[PDB]
């Protein structure tokens, strides 16, 4: 039998689902067919409407207390939760109902983990992350907007293989990947340390790979694996491709001041 | 009020089917339809079930930061929002980006178009037309033979099909169908043999593996996919081919990788995707007469892919710009985003307000206002925590209703593809014509859910070529010694006008996208988005006039009402993205 996984979408831009499929080892194909049972997932599932709700009920009733809930997106509280409406019901109820019977909860992305963009000032929809709403179940926060494709996949393959929740930090992030600052394993660091900076775009500095700190890189305040595991089959990562870290895996990075300021 | 608007006639009596959640789309929708005694849709209703409010969140932020926020409107339609944002800012401040930047941007947008369309066909739309279990019935040796007489794609061995079939069988027989759980298998509207079924399913899986590559072009220039990075004034991926620190820059090795990916993507769309549409189309040839809606009458597009930098004139936009009215394709009206009486969005039947008694009045986006007001009307069914049935006579969606000189439009691939067709550009005409010839259908077949789906495939190939074309132009730039990636003369905010209006526009995968920004004291004052799926999924308006989605469901016969596979086809053909629609 395969570990069932119920993947919920709340308020979101669907971007961690898109990230997940970019996985190269294992292929999302191979995860879906062989590692897990991706039993409910708005984005890709064949079934709709009543047929879709039925399919969920089926798997909860059936695999009760043993299934994992993956949550991408968060839940709006204002207007009684009706800023996000699944099957005529606020997303908040659907979340509570599904996660009451779950073995553990993965919070994909910054939305589910912290709030992300909907929750940036002045947060009109009162968007609120999973762990502030579900508090009687273990939550693994795997943040970033989105998380790194091969991080997402390695977290799941780890949990299946070792049948364990990985070591979390104070914020509930798997230490394995969110344990160290981008800046503490950044390749451009040599330059930071020797005062070699990009001062403005396409200057001699930029064209030479200099440190982006002065151009507002937030790598030194920001935990993720981008500098190491890197993105999309380790092809690149934001900094390597010329732009400072936004700090997108950390709480409140949207309201941490401007992206192009030193903070 | 049994009333009639645009060709169609609408009746709010008869049975009422509900589809919520609408799956195999981005984000959250709810469709409701009425059927007559005969199982034909007499009424259709399009309710957006979410909202986040970026239009509000951006007030008082740095216009240079804007693209990064609006980027997070949507991770499926990724980067098309950022690209528009920077265009809008640049537009307002008067910034000219260098040629290589215009090239790279266009490459990244083309990469989106290719990737999005491909992921959409297989992983969102295909399971409306493909019976997965039926595929288990198939003969591998014929399946191969079919797939080989369909195309030169090399992954076709009978062994490969047998093995995938046996894998699929074990999956289904496991009793853990995952995505295939309670799917519409055996539905009478499913209409292709088990060989074409197994074939599609294989390609579905191949696509799922391959799509992951296409986006590396974003990775090289943008840093990551989804949500790559952009820059006001050009691009961050500074270029250095041959001098000392080239390892810290876009160099010859990176450009080689990018080149390598482009070729693979066009090969996949040319040999796998487009053909499988032609095969699949041929079995559903009668779906050429279902789901036209507005397509036969009213189309809109803003154009895309400027060839030369900083010229957003139609003359220089490789993708068609224009506006059709009432089936008058002889008269392709030009589009003007500055014009205030032109491009507008009403909230009349949407959960926002414009102030008292101005609810019937419509607003150009520079004046536009995103203030939410959730209230259901008289014939509403449910509570505050619950919806049994929505009241469409009042307010019924989180989506604003956009109109062009007061006409409801359809946007998207089909729209451009029709405008470009009647603009007589053979880069669109011919491939559309050859598609019709192979399927043995006429011009008018385009005006349908099938045509709309064909239009998308045709574009993935086109977009693929455009991608190569802008890579080819980047390369002739560098051969001629132009390596510039960013204008920095107005990168400092103390250099800006004290206040300035601006329009950014783009032609995103799903259709015509615009951003209407106002800068004031170095900060954002307005920021208003009119996104493609807003046009299409938009509710009704002051006039009572329906939108592209509702219109296209209208003629449809529901073979089985309990299981609305027929509705999903039509809806999915518009490539709905509701995050995108509501922002
Ligand atoms: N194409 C596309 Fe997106 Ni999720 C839409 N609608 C764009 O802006
Ligand atoms: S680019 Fe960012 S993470 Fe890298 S050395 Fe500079 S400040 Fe640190
Ligand atoms: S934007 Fe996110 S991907 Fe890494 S460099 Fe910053 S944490
Ligand atoms: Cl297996
Ligand atoms: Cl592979
Ligand atoms: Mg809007």
């Amino acid at each position: 039998p395969r570990t069932p996984v119920i993947w919920l979408h709340g308020l979101e831009c669907t971007c961690c689902t898109e990230s997940f499929i970019r996985s190269a080892h294992p292929l999302a194909k191979d995860a879906i067919l062989s590692l897990i049972s991706l039993d409910y997932d708005d984005t890709i599932m064949a079934a709709a409407g009543q047929q879709a709700e039925q399919a969920l009920a089926d798997v909860m009733r059936e695999y009760k207390g043993n299934y994992i809930v993956a949550v991408e997106g968060n839940a709006p509280l204002n207007e009684d939760g009706m800023f996000c409406i699944l099957a005529g019901e606020p997303f908040l109820e659907k979340l509570k109902r599904v996660s009451a019977d779950a073995k553990a909860i993965i919070a994909w992305g910054s939305c589910a983990s912290w709030g992300c963009v909907q929750a940036a000032r002045p947060n009109p929809t009162k968007a609120t992350p999973v762990h502030k709403l579900i508090t009687d179940k273990p939550i693994i926060k795997v943040p970033g907007c989105p998380p790194i494709p091969e991080v997402m996949s390695a977290v799941i393959t780890y949990m299946l293989a070792f049948d364990r929740i990985p070591p979390l930090d104070r914020l509930g992030r798997p230490k394995m990947f969110y344990g160290q600052r981008i800046h503490d394993k950044c390749y451009r660091r040599a330059h930071f340390d020797a005062g070699q900076f990009v001062e403005a775009w396409d200057d001699e500095g930029a064209r030479k790979g200099y440190c982006l700190y002065k151009m507002g890189c937030k790598g030194p305040t920001t935990y993720n694996a981008c500098s190491t595991v890197r993105w999309n089959d380790g092809v690149s990562f934001p900094i390597q491709s010329g732009h400072g870290c936004l700090g997108c895996s950390e709480d409140g990075f949207w309201d941490y001041g401007s992206f192009y300021s030193r903070a | 009020y049994p009333y009639q608007t645009q060709g169609f006639t609408l009746d709010n009596s008869g049975r009422r089917i509900v589809v919520d959640p609408v799956t195999r789309i981005e984000g959250h929708m709810r469709c409701e339809v009425n059927i007559d005694s005969n199982n034909v849709i007499t009424n259709a209703v399009s309710t957006g079930t979410m909202w986040r409010g970026l239009e509000v969140i951006l007030k008082g932020r740095d216009p240079r930061d804007a693209w990064a926020f609006v980027e997070r409107i949507c991770g499926v339609c990724t980067g098309t929002h950022a690209l528009t944002s920077i265009r809008a800012v640049e537009n307002a401040l008067g910034i000219a980006i260098p040629d290589n930047a215009n090239c790279i941007r266009n490459m990244m947008q083309a990469t989106l178009h290719v990737h999005d369309h491909l992921v959409h066909f297989y992983h969102l739309h295909a399971l409306d037309w493909v019976d997965v279990v039926a595929a288990l019935k198939a003969d591998p040796h014929q399946t191969s033979a079919i797939a080989q007489s369909l195309s030169a794609w090399p992954l076709s061995s009978p062994g490969y099909f047998r093995d995938l079939q046996n894998r699929l069988k074990r999956f289904i027989e496991s009793g853990q169908l995952g995505p295939f759980r309670n799917g519409y298998w055996g539905h009478p509207a499913m209409k292709l043999p088990p060989e074409a079924n197994l074939l599609a399913v294989a390609h579905y899986l191949e696509a799922l593996d391959f799509q992951k590559e296409i986006v590396k072009i974003h990775t090289v220039f943008g840093g990551k996919n989804p949500h790559p990075n952009w820059l006001v004034g050009g691009v961050p991926c500074a270029i250095n081919l041959d001098e000392t620190g080239a390892v810290g820059a876009v160099n010859m090795e990176r450009l080689n990788l990018v080149s390598s990916i482009i070729q693979k993507a066009r090969q996949f769309c040319e040999q796998v995707y487009l053909p499988d549409v032609l095969l699949i189309a041929s079995y559903y040839k009668d779906w050429a007469k279902i789901g036209g809606g507005l397509s036969s009458m009213n189309l809109l597009a803003y154009g895309e892919f400027p060839d030369n930098p900083n010229d957003y004139s139609a003359s220089n936009l490789l993708l068609p710009r224009g506006a059709i009215i009432n089936g008058r394709f002889d008269e392709i009206h030009p589009v003007d985003l500055t014009a205030p009486d032109e491009i507008q969005e009403f909230v009349t039947h949407s959960w926002y307000t414009y102030g008292n008694g101005n609810n019937d009045k419509g607003l150009h986006p520079w004046d536009g206002l995103t203030e939410p007001q959730l209230v259901m009307g008289e014939h509403y069914k449910g509570t505050k925590t619950f919806i049994e049935q929505v009241d469409e006579s009042a307010k019924y969606s989180w989506i604003k209703s956009p109109r062009w000189k007061g006409h409801a439009m359809e946007v998207g691939p089909l729209a451009r593809y029709l405008i470009g067709y009647h603009q007589n550009k053979p880069e669109f005409k011919e491939p559309v014509d050859q598609l019709l010839s192979v399927l043995k259908l006429p011009k008018e077949a385009l005006f349908s859910t099938l045509g709309r789906t064909a239009a998308r495939a045709l574009e993935s190939v086109w977009a693929g070529n455009t991608l190569q074309y802008f890579f080819d132009r980047l390369m002739r730039n560098l051969k001629s010694g132009d390596t510039a990636t960013a204008n920095v003369t107005l990168w400092e905010p103390d250099t800006w006008p004290t206040s300035a209006k601006g329009v950014g526009f783009s032609e995103a995968p799903r259709g015509a996208l615009g951003h209407w920004i106002k800068i004031a004291n170095q900060k954002i004052d307005s920021y208003q988005c009119v996104v493609p799926t807003t046009w299409n999924a938009g509710p009704r308006d002051d006039k009572g006039q329906i939108g592209a989605y509702e219109a296209a469901l209208m003629g449809t016969k529901l073979a089985v009402p309990d299981q609305p596979l027929e509705i999903l086809r039509t809806l999915h053909s518009f490539d709905p993205c509701l995050a995108c629609s509501t922002h």
